[PDB]
């Protein structure tokens, strides 16, 4: 992002994610088995764990499961 | 707040003091809030920005009160 | 293929856009700026105008210069490399010691 | 019938609109952009200004030139062929070895 | 009457307005554009400019020139025949053999 | 009183507004136009620029003169006769036999 | 006080605003339009341009002269007397017998 | 401190705004308009330009100048006083006996 | 590093945004203005025009000098010291005694 000042031309191999496979249709993409570690993955899950917890909102509840479950089990 | 410019000289003695800071304005726009991001997320220097509490007349009071407890100067 | 500037031309390619550190210690987020200053590497000849010869320029292959990316500044490509062509009307100043 | 630049003017064939492969390996395709560089055909004797007979120009028929595309640059067709006729000031650099 | 230029001036006559052939076989339609191609019929002495007499120029009555149509170009009327009008300065180049 | 025009200046008086037979025997009416051509009445000395003295212009008093009906041309009431200021410059050919 | 111009300045008063009579007998009535012609009252040495020393100028203090209301015209009061400073430049003839 | 000209230009005060009695007897109350009349205080060598050492200024310290209020005319504060800095170029005349 | 201004060109760094006592005793609030005055830090040799070698300027290094903030006049940044560079032509006087 520009927001952190960021350029894409200062931007090496090693900022790129990685994936075994990728699908896209007419409307629809789709990541299977990123090369994230479950390190990573699974201490950003535990923080938006804490974003339903504070999640003031119902409409916000909504969202928040949607992305830990597009990152723990599936849809 | 638009300028950075207008910041360099006080985020740089900030710099020498080693401890963060907190930006009460008025407001902090586009370009310098874009650039303070930059700036504290390197590590550079810890500094956040927030709103002044209220509107109107008020507000340059409620930010003078704000002075008196932190013991600092309205500019 | 290195260039070669026709008579009162300079080549100079630019230096840092804001190297991060202005003022100090604190390091100025890229806010919408480029670099006025830049490094020679060919110069021509001279200035033709007023017939008599062709006095030849005050700028040395080799310079760190100041200069006004004014209108007459153009941008060019060679071999991949980032190049700017004036005439020495644009070059204001050098750096020195 | 080849041509005849009337002192002052060069005529040139421009080269390849973005040899594709900007960069290296990558084929850039066509971007909306035009080349800069061309070879010279054709040269006048040289500029009249300042009365004293007239100073021959630095470009020999045949230099691979670096231009600026301004508005003194204007298109032509001979035999079927794209050339281009501007004057000296237009020509900015050459590409030598 | 024949007409008679006042040194530095050229009087030329446009050739055909897209002479429909380009390109080789197809006959180009009108395509809304001029000519910009030209024969000489008479020439002034020369250019008065640097106080020194008068130099010639380079243009004999009667050369096939190519011009740019530029805004010092004016539109004339001689015994009914399409004329113009303009410096050599207009004037860029000759079409020979 | 008769004119006395102040070097390089040129006295010269309007023909007809398009003398109604353009083409041939067709009588153009009145189409929104003016005339190009004129006749000489007085000159002045010379042009003054470059120091050295003053050389004469090239138009005699009486001369059939076509000219660019410019911004340095004015319009003046002589005795009540219509008659128009302007330099050699703005003075294009003449019309002779 | 009398003035003094400041060399390639000429001092003139303006003469009459349309003199009710344009035409012959009929007395034309203020048709919003100012006067061209003027009286010369001082001048200057002359113009300083090319260095070489100081070349006088053609007007004489005295001559009744045309000139054209520019934009280098200025407008000023001396005694309480409407009189006008150009230069020789503005100035387009005489007025002689 | 006392001011000292660059060479061309000229320092001068300002006089009265609209010196309340234009006309005679009747006192113009201030009709939005200046002055453009003052006095010289201190003179440059001269004009550069054409190479040729330094002409000297027709202007010595102390005269009543009248002046056009160009573009070129810029204000200043010295001891607290108001000047006034412009070239020869933008004075017109002197006020003298 | 100290600079090295490139022949016309003035080194300078701006005085005070209005020295805070404008009129006398009374302390003028910062009322949206610029500072005019500078003082010299470096001078370039001369001006090239006119073809003859190259005359000095009239500014030595350390003078109080009065300039025009135009457009020629560009400011710039030297070991983190507030500097501007522009040409003798928009430097108007000095600051003596």
């Amino acid at each position: 992002s520009e927001e952190i000042g960021m350029e894409l031309e200062k931007a090496t191999l090693e900022d790129l994610g990685q994936a075994k496979r990728v699908v896209i249709n007419k409307d629809t993409t789709t990541i299977i088995d990123g090369v994230g570690e479950e390190a990573a993955i699974q201490g950003r899950v535990a923080q938006i764990r804490q974003q339903i917890e504070e999640a003031t909102s119902d409409y916000d509840r909504e969202k928040l499961q949607e992305r830990v479950a597009k990152l723990a089990g599936g849809v | 707040i638009s300028n950075i410019r207008e910041m360099l000289p006080v985020l740089e003695a900030v710099a020498k003091a080693g401890k963060p800071l907190l930006i009460i304005a008025e407001d902090v726009e586009g370009e310098a809030l874009a650039t303070l991001v930059v700036n504290t997320m390197r590590g550079i220097v810890k500094v956040a920005a927030v709103k002044a509490p209220g509107f109107g007349d008020r507000r340059k009071a409620m930010l003078q009160d704000i002075a008196t407890l932190t013991g600092g100067t309205v500019i | 293929m290195n260039i070669r500037p026709l008579h009162d031309r300079v080549i100079v390619k630019r230096k840092e856009v804001e190297t991060k550190s202005a003022g100090g210690i604190v390091l100025t987020g890229s806010a919408a700026a480029k670099s006025t200053r830049g490094e020679v590497l060919a110069v021509g000849n001279g200035r033709i105008l007023e017939n008599g010869e062709v006095k030849p320029l005050d700028v040395k292959v080799g310079d760190i210069v100041i200069f006004n990316d004014g209108y007459g500044v153009k941008s060019e490509k060679i071999d991949n490399e980032e190049v700017l062509i004036m005439s020495e009307s644009d070059i204001l100043a050098i750096v020195e010691a």
